[PDB]
């Protein structure tokens, strides 16, 4: 259960972003209950997305993400280059509740 | 023909909040004077015309219910009274014609650990009706996502139970409760308490 | 929103409570976690509790090292821990979805300003 997967490691990028950020585990697990939030310099981690596919009420628009059971994905398709902070994927599902390997995003 | 309350408090394993037990008590009559005026009660909200003249008057049928209950939780034991129980457990019936005769046994129906003899309920669909009861342990479906029926975030076993010990305070130290609802048929009305 | 309570500076060996406190979303419409974090660090659980029941949940780090408690009158929710240790100095996040009564959310989206929980 404990060791989560996060390939892309410290991403490095510039303006003009269609990055994505795929989860992984050590285990087979649950799928409507993942998570990936958002989490810059000093700031509270912001809720990015809850299930792969997924969204809030007020939650930015161009903010998607896909997969399921095995394997997790996210994106966000266009974006303005304001902010690249670092993402957190979380399963909770069943106990243990747990968090990822965060993925930093920023600018060459 | 005679039927002692005996057998009521006597039921020494006490039914649940929510898991109560009853008994028709119908063509049957007997005398309840030292266990209703010399009894060493507590919070005795039998209401009625009052606590007396129930052993001067024929009863149309007579219904009880046990209750395990904390101490100061009786705060919720009426009906209109909103509450962690009407919300969840015994909503009592909106107009409650019958009584309630509980009383703290502090001894009785405890002991100490976890007791195990009392389980109650925290989570539903919403308020429940009055004058029933859930057997349910379905997990507590309220919302948008689906839980496949195991326990989780927003689906959870909804029969907590406090399972305090006698050593605990008044507001959580062990509390009997009894309800009986001393309803009003027609024709077959075969009770009487004399 | 949320208002943690304020930055809470205990002995580097104590027992320390933690306090949170909400705004709109309600707990006892939900569940309230605990997770742990400094300036830089993986961000990491402890534990949460539902709100209407004390059914609390945590590794096997914290069967005993752990104890969470709510306040159904102030609303209050509340971790501590008993003997704890300097290692565990950390900003803990407590965290709840959006809930206002059976009007809920699924996310652990709300993350409050953050008590500096410091054992020193």
């Amino acid at each position: 259960e404990i060791v989560l997967t996060q390939s892309p490691g410290t991403l490095s990028l510039s303006p003009g972003e269609r990055a994505t950020l795929s989860c992984r585990a050590s285990q087979s697990v649950s799928s409507s209950y993942l998570a990936w939030y958002q989490q810059k310099p000093g700031q509270a981690p912001r809720l990015l997305i809850y299930g792969a596919s997924s969204r809030a009420t007020g939650i930015p628009d161009r903010f998607s993400g896909s997969g399921s059971g095995t394997d997790f994905t996210l994106t966000i398709s266009r974006l303005e280059p304001e902010d690249f902070a670092v993402y957190y994927c979380q399963q909770y599902g069943s106990s243990p509740w747990t968090f990822g390997q965060g993925t930093k995003v920023e600018i060459k | 023909n005679l039927c002692p309350f005996g057998e009521v408090f006597n039921a020494t394993r006490f039914a649940s909040v929510y898991a109560w037990n009853r008994k028709r008590i119908s063509n049957c009559v007997a005398d309840y004077s030292v266990l209703y005026n010399s009894a060493s009660f507590s919070t005795f909200k039998c209401y009625g015309v009052s606590p007396t003249k129930l052993n001067d008057l024929c009863f149309t049928n007579v219904y009880a219910d046990s209750f395990v209950i904390r101490g100061d939780e009786v705060r919720q034991i009426a009906p209109g009274q909103t509450g962690k129980i009407a919300d969840y457990n015994y909503k009592l019936p909106d107009d409650f014609t019958g009584c309630v005769i509980a009383w703290n046994s502090n001894n009785l129906d405890s002991k100490v650990g976890g007791n195990y003899n009392y389980l109650y309920r925290l989570f539903r669909k919403s308020n429940l009706k009055p004058f029933e009861r859930d057997i349910s342990t379905e997990i507590y479906q309220a919302g948008s996502t689906p839980c496949n029926g195991v326990e989780g975030f927003n689906c959870y076993f909804p029969l907590q139970s406090y399972g305090f010990q006698p050593t605990n305070g008044v507001g959580y130290q062990p509390y009997r409760v009894v309800v009986l609802s001393f309803e009003l048929l027609h024709a077959p009305a075969t009770v009487c308490g004399p | 929103q949320l208002v943690q309570s304020g930055p809470e500076v205990k002995k580097p060996g104590t027992s320390v409570k933690v306090s949170c406190k909400a705004s709109g979303f309600t707990f006892t419409s939900s569940a309230v976690q605990w997770v742990r974090q400094a300036r830089g660090q993986r961000l990491e659980w402890i534990g949460w509790i539902v709100v209407g029941s004390g059914n609390t949940n945590y590794a096997q780090k914290f069967q005993e090292r752990v104890t969470i408690t709510r306040d159904m009158s102030t609303s209050t929710a509340y971790m501590e821990l008993s003997s704890l240790r300097s290692e565990d100095t950390a900003v803990y996040y407590c965290a709840a979805p959006y809930c206002s009564s059976t009007s809920c959310h699924d996310a652990f989206d709300i993350w409050g300003q953050g008590t500096m929980v410091t054992v020193s």
